[PDB]
DNA sequence: TACTAAA
């Protein structure tokens, strides 16, 4: 039923509203979870998302985060190479991430190096972020041991430009 | 009744030691009528035959290219002329020399002649010069068999010269005829652009009249290098740096200034977060220890390009005042033929009695003497290209004999071939980690274990740095201040000499006796000004020159053209194309070109009203 | 008057 299927993707970790939950339905037929999952996962997370980042992440009054969130990136840029030189082999890969929710936007950094996120990402791929992750000053520290990539199938609008 | 050999060598050094190979010590040496040519007379067998040999050298090239009178005297005829109905003619260069008479009056009886040119090309051109100038003054042949014989050699050695006295050849027509088309384009495009360029840029502006405006396949090439630096210099955006760094003490008068891992970040906030969880905290972990051996290489024997980088970078000297140096040294007779390719000692080099020669000098004793008792290292082996052997020194020499620029010169050669015989310097290199909270720090430090090379350069040196203190893992030491560090990015600095030398070597825009002409031809014509640090700073007349060429066509400064056009010209060498069409067709696309320069010329005269 | 490139 639709309340299953609600209650299901609640302990599955996506946070998504009541008109998103009935955008990615097909039809009131036999939807399964899995299903319902990838259409939200193909589907843009700014209209689909809900309130449950806690708000005032920038800032330095969140310690850390917990339970497993489901969460889209906008922009990935190198911190670590200049503007004009993005693949620079002078200092380690380290990639700050502009992570939204759909209504609030918090900032993660690259804490130890990781495989699966790259600069050559998709924007609109979304993450899960299952752990404990830790708020310093008002950024999020991205481990391997607490990020999983679930792919995204999205309009790209970047077109390497 | 005695039948004559003449042989001719493109230098005299070459000509003695042929002769001296051949004759087994049996020459007969005089000067001829020029001073600068000898003659070395002796006897032997030829085609079953006792004969004499008579041997001689030219100075290079015994002819150039230049148009017939008339259309030399740039007013007459347009350039637009110069492409098509121009006729060119050669000429004689070095004309006090008198090469030619000389060749006529050696050769009056000569049936045979044999030649000892180099194999590679713009060795076949010279050879059929010589051949043109010879052949209406000997003897003929009094039957139908053949004179003319070419000896083709890879190395001055007794085993390479007796093969090739065993085996002989032919002249090649088609080789000659691609340096020869080479020649023909080059001044049909030289003499046909600047002629225009300096019509019509001396006949606007009164600030370059009396002055020289040049275009050709090399010169404009090299200044592309010099303009794109420029370029590069002025469209910079530099940004902000945020390194992090820390000094941790062992136990007193020792802090050591640590690294940080992720070398830099470019933002402030995060820059921020990583000193707030790093700043209050006051003990640094041992975590890692490293105590691998290395070593660096000895350098490879010196060649003509690494020998002008060095004298721009180290000595302080223009790359043609070098040259002019480095060929008054081998004419006096110190060192050996300064215009090479080859990298690798050929295999009869007598290392140990060319090193002898250095055993007294004062500087030296101590390293020769020494590198002559436990045995010296082989060179290392690099390239060969069928040239001469690589610069070495020949004869003792002492700061009285030579003057303060020869001397120089000669140091650096006698170091750099020393350098190449010895060992190699093994340094132990000593790393320690530490662990001040959740980030990671690093020191780095290096020890001498036994200097080789850098004791005859002391400029390539292992710095002296203090050794690391002992520290396993496990050991904790107290940590002091730790800061951020608001470096900025900074543009990069002008072109020097020794980079340019490498470009221009990479894209075989010139060869080894023509680099130093064209970066003074650049030099002496206004384009670039040198500078501090033999630094290429181009200007105003430079800068607006190549611009406007990007604008116009792009073809005529890129490092591309002279390379690809002489792969085209290589047709002609290997037969598959005859000599007209190639030359032809290249000249009717350099003639677009032209027509296509004419009638868009305002292009580039408005950046040149900002400028003068 | 020059020019170009090369042994
Ligand atoms: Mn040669």
């Amino acid at each position: 039923m639709a309340q299953v299927a609600g209650a299901a993707l609640s302990q599955a970790g996506w946070y998504l509203s009541d008109e998103g939950i009935e955008a990615c339905t097909s039809s009131p037929d036999k939807v399964n979870v899995n299903d319902i999952i990838l259409i939200a996962l193909n589907t843009d997370l700014r209209t689909i998302g809900k309130k449950f980042l806690p708000s005032d992440i920038n800032s330095g009054k969140v310690e850390k985060l917990e339970g497993p969130c489901v969460l889209q990136i906008q922009k990935i840029r190198n911190v670590a190479a200049p503007k004009d030189n993005e693949e620079s082999q002078a200092a380690p890969r380290m990639l700050r991430l502009q992570m939204t929710d759909g209504h609030i936007s918090c900032t993660a950094v690259e804490f130890s190096y990781m495989s699966k996120i790259s600069l050559n990402t998709p924007p609109g791929t979304k993450v899960k972020l299952s752990g404990i992750v830790d708020i310093k000053n008002g950024f999020l520290l991205l481990n391997d041991s607490n990020t999983t990539v679930l792919g995204g199938e999205v309009e790209h609008l970047i077109e390497k430009w | 009744v005695m039948k004559t050999v003449l042989m001719v060598a493109e230098k005299p050094s070459l000509a003695q030691s042929i002769a001296k190979i051949l004759s087994r010590g049996s020459l007969s040496s005089h000067k001829g009528l020029n001073g600068a040519c000898s003659v070395h007379e002796y006897t032997g067998t030829f085609a079953g035959q006792p004969v004499r040999f008579k041997m001689t050298s030219v100075c290079g090239h015994v002819m150039t290219l230049d148009f017939l009178g008339k259309y030399n005297k740039w007013d007459k005829v347009d350039p637009a002329e110069l492409f098509s109905q121009a006729p060119t003619e050669k000429k004689e260069a070095n004309p006090k020399l008198n090469m030619v008479k000389f060749l006529q009056v050696e050769g009056r009886g000569c049936d045979y002649i044999v030649l000892w040119l180099d194999c590679d090309k713009e060795g076949e051109n010279i050879c059929f010069e010589v051949l043109d100038a010879v052949l209406p003054v000997m003897n003929k042949a009094h039957g139908g068999e053949k004179t003319v014989f070419r000896a083709r050699f890879s190395s001055i050695t007794d085993t390479d010269i007796c093969n090739a006295m065993a085996c002989l050849g032919e002249p090649d027509h088609n080789e000659a005829l691609s340096v020869d088309a080479r020649q023909e384009l080059d001044l049909r495009i030289g003499c046909a652009f600047t002629r225009f360029q300096t019509k019509y840029f001396q006949g606007k502006y009164g600030d370059l009249d009396s002055s020289l405006i040049s275009f050709g396949p090399c010169q404009t090439p090299t200044l592309g290098f010099c303009v794109e630096r420029h370029d590069k210099i002025q469209s910079f955006k530099p940004e902000t740096y945020w390194v992090l760094q820390a000094k941790v003490n062992t136990d007193k008068d020792r802090s050591l200034l640590l690294d940080w891992d992720r070398v830099r970040v470019f933002d402030r906030e995060i820059a921020q977060m990583f000193l707030n969880m790093t700043k209050l905290e006051k003990e640094a972990q041992v975590e890692a220890t490293s105590r691998k051996e290395k070593a660096k290489q000895r350098p490879l024997a010196l060649n003509t390009v690494e020998m002008l980088r060095v004298a721009s970078s180290s000595l302080g000297m223009g790359p043609q005042h070098a040259m002019q140096t480095a060929e008054r040294l081998y004419t006096q007779g110190y060192i050996s033929y300064p215009r090479t390719e080859t990298t690798h000692y050929p295999e009869n080099f007598d290392l140990k009695g060319s090193l002898r020669q250095q055993a007294n000098h004062p500087y030296w004793a101590d390293t020769v003497k020494r590198l002559l008792a436990e045995g010296i290292n082989r060179p290392r082996k690099g390239h060969d290209a069928g040239d001469h052997p690589p610069i070495t020194p020949m004869k003792s020499a002492t700061e009285a004999e030579l003057g303060g620029d020869a001397w120089r010169l000669y140091e650096y050669i006698t170091r750099h071939f020393i350098a190449t015989v010895s060992h190699d310097c093994k340094y132990l290199q000593s790393t320690i980690s530490f662990r001040i909270g959740p980030e990671l720090f690093t020191c780095s430090g290096k020890t001498v274990l036994s200097p080789g090379f850098t004791e005859v350069m002391p400029w390539q040196s292992v710095p002296l740095e203090e050794s690391l203190p002992t520290c396993q893992r496990g050991d904790a030491f107290p940590v002091g201040e730790v800061k951020m560090l608001e470096k900025q990015t900074n543009p990069p600095d002008y072109l020097t000499e020794a980079e340019l030398i490498t470009l221009m070597e990479k894209h075989g825009i010139g060869t080894d006796a023509s680099i130093p002409v064209h970066i003074n031809n650049i030099c002496q014509r206004n384009y670039v000004t040198v500078e501090s640090g033999r630094r290429l700073k181009p200007t105003n007349l430079g800068i607006v020159l190549v611009h406007g060429y990007y604008k116009i066509d792009a073809e005529l400064v890129l490092p591309t053209i002279r390379s690809a056009v002489e792969k085209q010209l290589n047709l002609i060498a290997q037969g598959k194309a005859d000599y007209r069409q190639v030359l032809g067709h290249t000249l009717d696309v350099f003639k677009r070109k032209f027509h296509y320069f004419v009638d868009s010329i305002a292009g580039m005269d408005e950046l040149m009203e900002v400028s003068f």
